[PDB]
């Protein structure tokens, strides 16, 4: 009951109103906040999948997230340390143990999931070497360590 | 970077973003198939709906057809087409081969890979990747990673030689037009970096050895092998030529819709009045016999022109003006044999003559007797035991007599100057490791295929044996050293049965060449005993087809291409090849270059031999040239001409042949260093990942440098890898969203 009681501490302390109520818009980050790292589909299935429209209209309360958690938890799938290397090792041409910034820049607006520039910027601010590139090792310690 | 060649590198090798863009192209495989159409045979489309049985789709250009699902096969995906080399298609099929072609094209593109093939299209327009600094690019780079180009080829032949230290050999076989000469004037130039000296007699051969075809105006009848003699430190020594397989049906016998050989028709034009008067010519070419029964004379070459060019090219080389002279002395006379008219003694089967008016023409022409002339041909002499007899001589063997003759001194006089400019452009540097470069004509499909249409395809049969064998030998030398043999089987066997049917005894050729001594033989009999001995017995032989209304046919083969319907009538006439002794005596007994001068189905064969046994003791190398259209129009190609060109010249069949066994092989330690991301956890580890992979392990063969598996497995390993990596994408983004 101590982790529900977090939990829900956590919910009134990002709770702006008092009313232990929330957007959806921010679901996924409580969520990955409390340790969780889902997937947009994650996010939306437990929701039901609802439109851009009711993406923005509706609100969930502490009672209705209860069970997202609750399911959340039984997963765990959460990726580690040699899948990373090993996906970030393709990008090292060279193979020193350093990945392009701009083809990662590229391939990360294109390929994939495209996010918004301000967060991966912060998230490599620093883990780029003088040259311009990333030594995806201490960047793969970077990113699960926190 | 791909910018060394800069002018021609757009030509050469298209750019990244292209390729990207391109790679985009959304398209369902679902969806989009090749559906046969019915002017062009082979269409694309996209299924509108599926009904069963039959489906209907639309086709790029418009139509509202349907066909059985069963005639439609896979498309290649978006995201893999325009490939530089083709041996790995996807999916090989007959029309994807020409779309890939088509594609290609159209973004200006002409040579491509196809394993261990070379096919080239032809434009008509001058392009700038023959630029010297391309030629310095390509210099030292392999077939991989360079873009294609008949360069490339001659470099690794080149490299082949210096390393191995042996003979090599590339060899050109298109479509008569598909510009093999242009093709081999560029390959020679680059060995060049004496040439200039090969194109200023280059227009000398070809009209001496080139006539008008239904598909053809400048069709090269006979096969050329040049020969660039090297040093012992690969430097250009010098350069030989030689010439194999001459028609002389052409010279002796013409078509309905064909000409004889340009020369007789350049001499026929009066822009040189000189020559006209020397030879006692009319001036009208429906005077002489042997080009009348032809095509009288065309537009689309202007003759004088042609005939001016051959008089430089004589005129400003090694030999002197009175041998032109007597060259084209020799040729009028030739021309005057088609006027004599015999007559067969009254009560009796000798024949004598009744016009001894052209004799006498041609006996000052050569400087004979016109009586001594008449005399051996009407009454030939033959040494039996240690005397001499006469011998017996009716109308039709004194006209065998005299056509075999004409052209036996035709191919005698061809031989000559094929060696004149040869001891002319010879030089007496240190020659060694010659360097051969054939071109041949191809696998010609006419709708009134002849004997000259047969001698061709049993060629380019021979031929085509030859690169299954070379391929055969290949891949067993690969399996031998890495010890694991897959398919031990040659190829030969599997094209053997029409060499067998064409040259072996109670053969075709050997049939024929019965009748040609049977006392009373016709075309009937020859078809009557060909069915008799043939029919049913052999797999390849068949009955005649009429499709469409053919003029006519009276039996068919099954090549390496296709079914071909042949015709039988003039057969006879066209084979005999009696050679009188007498007049060669005569010849030999001649104030002129007769001094140096002195059945065809055997002949045929025996230089074929002579040509097999020679290539045999050389390293090939492979060449395709296809005309894109009937029309000048560069852009446009017609469907239909490429895939029959494609089938004529067996790269589908070739490509098959490669992917029979198993083609994709990749050094275990690079797959280890690089395909590990499929299932990530250099040898122990490759070998547990392959198994581990939960893939049947027949489709895929345990080596130990190279690992070997077929097409089928490396795609499926491809996707597969590429799925999850876009898993491990979507987990990297994910990943991102919690450290928001
Ligand atoms: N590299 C090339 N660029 C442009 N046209 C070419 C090229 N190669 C061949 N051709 C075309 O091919 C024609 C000559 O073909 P040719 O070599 O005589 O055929 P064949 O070898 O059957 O005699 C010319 O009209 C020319 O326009
Ligand atoms: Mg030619």
């Amino acid at each position: 009951k101590e982790q529900q009681e977090d939990f829900k501490e956590a919910f009134l302390l990002f709770d702006r109103t008092g009313e232990c109520k929330i957007t959806l818009s921010q679901v996924g980050d409580v969520l990955r906040a409390l340790g969780t790292n889902p997937t947009n589909a994650e996010v939306k299935k437990v929701l039901g999948n609802p439109s851009n429209e009711e993406m923005n209209a509706k609100k969930i309360e502490f009672e209705q997230f209860l069970p997202m958690m609750q399911a959340i938890s039984n997963n765990k799938d959460q990726g580690g340390y040699e899948d990373f290397v090993e996906g970030l090792r393709v990008f090292d041409k060279e193979g020193n143990g350093t990945v392009m910034g701009a083809e990662l820049r590229h391939v990360l607006a294109t390929l994939g999931e495209k996010m918004k520039e301000e967060e991966v910027e912060a998230l490599l601010a620093g883990q780029e070497d003088s040259n311009g590139c990333i030594n995806y090792e201490a960047f793969v310690k970077h990113i699960m360590s926190v | 970077e791909m910018a060394v060649f800069g002018a021609a590198a757009p030509y050469l090798r298209k750019s990244e973003k292209e390729r990207l863009e391109a790679q985009t192209r959304p398209f369902d495989l679902k969806k989009d198939v090749f559906v046969p159409d019915d002017k062009q045979e082979f269409v694309k489309a996209k299924i509108v709906s599926r009904e069963g049985g039959k489906v209907t789709a639309e086709t790029e250009y418009g139509k509202t057809v349907t066909v059985k699902e069963d005639q439609v096969m896979q498309q290649n995906p978006p995201k893999f087409d325009k490939i530089e080399d083709m041996a790995m298609l996807t999916f090989l099929h007959e029309p994807a081969v020409l779309y890939n072609l088509k594609d290609r094209y159209g973004s200006w593109m002409i040579y491509t890979y196809s394993g261990l093939f070379c096919v080239t299209v032809n434009p008509y327009k001058w392009l700038p990747v023959y630029t010297p600094e391309v030629v310095a690019a390509y210099r030292g780079k392999k077939r991989s990673e360079a873009p294609p180009h008949i360069f490339s080829i001659s470099d690794n032949a080149y490299q082949y030689m210096l390393t191995d230290r042996e003979n090599q050999s590339i060899l050109i076989t298109g479509e008569s037009g598909a510009g093999k000469t242009v093709n081999t004037k560029r390959v020679i130039q680059y060995f060049a970096v004496l040439e200039d000296q090969i194109i200023q007699a280059n227009p000398a051969l070809e009209a001496f050895g080139n006539a008008k075809t239904v598909r053809n105006d400048n069709s090269s009848r006979f096969g050329k092998f040049i020969r660039i003699h090297f040093g012992a430190t690969g430097k250009l020594a010098s350069a030989d030529i030689e010439t194999y397989l001459l028609e002389k049906s052409r010279v002796i016998f013409q078509l309905k819709a064909e000409r004889d050989y340009h020369i007789f028709y350049q001499i026929l034009s009066n822009k040189k009045p000189e020559l006209l008067d020397m030879l006692l010519i009319t001036n009208n070419p429906y005077d002489y016999a042997f080009i009348s029964q032809g095509e009288t004379t065309v537009a689309s070459i202007d003759d004088a022109e042609e005939l001016m060019a051959t008089d430089n090219a004589f005129d400003v080389l090694g030999f002197t003006s009175e041998e032109k002279n007597s060259m084209y002395k020799l040729t009028g006379a030739i021309m005057h044999f088609g006027n004599m008219k015999f007559k067969l003694k009254q009560r009796e089967e000798q024949a004598e003559p009744d016009g001894t008016e052209e004799a006498d023409k041609s006996a000052y022409l050569m400087g004979l007797n016109s009586a001594d002339l008449l005399k051996g041909l009407c009454h030939p002499r033959v040494k039996v035991g240690n005397e001499y007899v006469t011998k017996g001589q009716n109308v039709q063997q004194v006209i065998y007599a005299t056509g075999a003759l004409a052209k036996a001194v035709y191919e005698r006089m061809f031989n000559w100057m094929v060696t004149r400019i040869n001891a002319t452009l010879e030089t007496k540097q240190p020659r060694q490791y010659f360097i051969g470069v054939l071109d041949i004509a191809g696998f010609e499909i006419f709708d009134f295929n002849s004997f000259e249409q047969l001698c061709i395809n049993f060629t380019n049969e021979k031929l085509q044996q030859f690169f299954n064998h070379h391929m055969f030998v290949l891949e067993q030398e690969e399996y031998k050293k890495e010890g694991i043999e897959w398919t031990f089987i040659d190829f030969g066997m599997d094209l053997q049965a029409c060499i067998d049917l064409i040259e072996k005894p109670m053969g075709i050729m050997s049939i024929l060449e019965e009748e040609c001594m049977f006392p009373k033989a016709t075309d009937m009999t020859f078809k009557a005993k060909l069915f008799d001995n043939h029919l049913g017995k052999s797999a390849n032989f068949q009955k005649p087809r009429n499709i469409k209304g053919k003029p006519e046919a009276h039996f068919s083969l099954i090549h390496y291409a296709g079914i071909v319907d042949y015709n039988i009538i003039g057969w006879l006439q066209k084979n005999k090849d009696p050679l009188n002794e007498t007049v060669v005596g005569l010849y030999q007994k001649s104030s002129l270059k007769l001094l140096s001068t002195l059945t065809v189905s055997a002949l045929h064969r025996e230089n074929l031999n002579k040509l097999m046994t020679n290539l045999r003791s050389t390293h090939p190398h492979f060449v395709r040239c296809i005309i894109p259209n009937e029309t000048k129009s560069p852009g446009v190609m017609d469907n239909p001409l490429v895939m029959h060109q494609l089938r004529c010249n067996g790269v589908l069949e070739g490509i098959r042949i490669c992917r029979k066994g198993f083609p994709n092989r990749i050094l275990y330690g690079d797959f280890r260093q690089r395909y590990r991301i499929l299932n990530p956890a250099s040898r122990k580890g490759a070998e547990k990942l392959l198994s581990s992979l939960d893939i049947d392990h027949n489709q895929y063969k345990f080596g130990h440098t190279k690992v070997f598996f077929k097409a089928g497995l490396l795609g499926l390993l491809e996707e597969m890898r590429d799925e999850r990596l876009s898993r491990i994408i979507t987990r990297i983004q994910a990943q991102s969203r919690g450290v928001l």
